[PDB]
DNA sequence: CGGCAGTCGCCGTCTACCTCTCCAAGAGCAGCATGCGC
DNA sequence: GCGCATGCTGCTCTTCTTTGCCATCACGGCGACTGCCG
RNA sequence: CCGAAGCUUCGGCUUCGGCAGGAGAGGUA
């Protein structure tokens, strides 16, 4: 949803006829979002062996 | 928290000694008032 | 600039509030700059000159009513020679006769202005019969209109400086006592209050 | 017509008003939003003919905006991706005030 | 004016000790350094 | 041979709060308050 | 305050070097 308000904001703002899809796509939310979940979080714990 | 309250304060003093127009130096004002309501008790008013 | 501190307004209850006789909300809309007060307002000058200024504010009503009925008169000169070059011939009479009606609806759409220019002017002039100190004044316009007309004789702002100006020119015997005698000879719950 | 003060964050301001140009072009309301123009100075920060100014922002942080306030252009105007709100909206902020005409002169003279 | 009842915010909710992990980053503004063109 | 242009790189901040984002928050006691009905 | 090194009259003197906050989860009495 982050990646998609980016893109549809970023959509209107640049020139057409140089507007492809590896332009209108950032990576950066998705990555954080998966770190942050994977990390500081109260349900993914550390193993007890 | 004193950092903000500072650097308000500059922009405040910068502002003032400009001739600003009124609203601008309202707007301001009631940031710098903001910041040091939030330096003294965080959470209060408004959101933290 | 100066500002208030956090602990003596936004409390239970507000002391600042319980000191100046406002509202907490009133507090907070002049505080964060949303709405202005009256600091002070001189009397003797209004009660040696209220009769000057009546004279003013009615010359000047009387003259926009002479205005709206030029208007009315240009517009009358100009119905009746519609009228003429219509009525009298084959011209289609069902079309005047709207006309007409649609006439009415003329002056009343001119007596809707006429209306608007009058109340703002009347209540202009309520608004400076009955002005006191602490008194929150809302719809900034009214401010302007009334800083330019009568400028003088009154002052305020907003913002912690405004609230300086009215601490400072604070009594507190005067109150004191105030309260002291509304508590010795009182019922109800203005008792309370004063407790 | 009347010009109105738009709060952007720090060091932004070229880049909204660009932004704000190009979704004024593109999006299609060309006639409620007119002229933008960040008020600046250009001071004499020289070094021995080597000129090292930067670019003198008399209110740092604010951009003017020509616009008429409809329900559509407070959307638009607002949403540009760098303006953090409006200004002077006062009154449970229903509308943003306007500036004044001899202020606005002034600060479009210079 | 004068009661009046819902409502909305603010206060509080046991002690001592052990082990582990994770704690803003991309964007932007100059300031040059070297390559390329006439 | 000299001037202009664009990328390594110092270098010091900057990070909001609408018509959005945001999703909620126990349980009891207490006290103002505030619109509301009479 | 500790260490290293010199002077040391044996009381000490001189040079250099050096730091310790939050959030979350699980557990024992």
């Amino acid at each position: 949803s982050r990646m998609e308000r980016v893109v549809r904001e970023r959509m209107t703002t640049q020139d057409v006829e140089a507007i492809t899809p590896q332009t209108l796509i950032n990576i950066r939310p998705v990555v954080a979002a998966i770190k942050e979940f994977f990390g500081t979080s109260q349900l993914s714990q550390f193993m007890d062996q | 928290l004193y950092r903000r309250v500072i650097n308000r304060n500059n922009r405040l003093k910068r502002l003032i000694d400009l001739g600003a127009p009124e609203i601008i130096v309202n707007n301001e004002k009631r940031m710098l008032q903001e910041s040091v309501d939030a330096l003294f008790d965080n959470g209060r008013r408004g959101r933290p | 600039a100066p500002v208030t501190h956090i602990w003596y307004f936004k409390g239970v209850p507000s002391r600042l509030g319980y000191l100046l006789d406002l509202a907490p909300k009133d507090l907070e809309k002049i505080i964060y700059f949303a709405a202005y007060v009256i600091t002070s307002v001189d009397e003797e000058m209004r009660h040696n000159e209220l009769s000057t200024l009546e004279a003013e504010m009615a010359v000047e009503r009387k003259a926009v009513e002479d205005q709206r009925d030029g208007e009315l008169e240009a517009r009358a000169q100009k119905l009746e020679a519609d009228l003429a070059e219509l009525e009298a011939e084959g011209a289609k009479a069902d079309a005047r006769r709207k006309v007409r009606d649609g006439g009415e609806r003329e002056m009343r759409q001119i007596r809707d202005r006429a209306q608007r220019e009058l109340d703002r002017l009347e209540d202009i002039w309520s608004t400076f019969t009955k002005l006191a100190p602490k008194q929150l004044i809302v719809d900034e316009n009214l401010y302007r209109e009334l800083v330019d007309r009568y400028g003088e004789y009154f002052t305020g702002a907003m913002g912690a400086e405004s609230i300086q100006k009215l601490i400072e020119n604070f009594d507190i015997d005067a109150e004191a006592e105030s309260l002291r005698d509304v508590i010795r000879n009182g019922k109800g719950q203005k008792k309370l209050r004063a407790l | 017509k009347n010009w109105y003060v738009v709060h952007t964050y720090s060091g932004y301001e070229n880049k909204v008003k660009a932004n704000l140009e190009k979704r004024v072009e593109s999006m299609g309301m060309q006639d409620k939003i007119f002229r933008v123009v960040v008020p600046e100075e250009e001071e004499t920060d020289i070094k021995n003919g080597k000129k090292k100014v930067v670019k003198k922002k008399v209110f740092p942080g604010y951009v003017l905006v020509e616009i008429v306030m409809t329900d559509d252009s407070w959307y638009v105007v607002r949403n540009t991706p760098g303006v953090t709100g409006f200004v002077g909206s006062a009154g449970s902020g229903s509308k943003p005030t306007p500036l004044l005409p001899g202020e606005a002169e002034t600060i479009l003279k210079r």
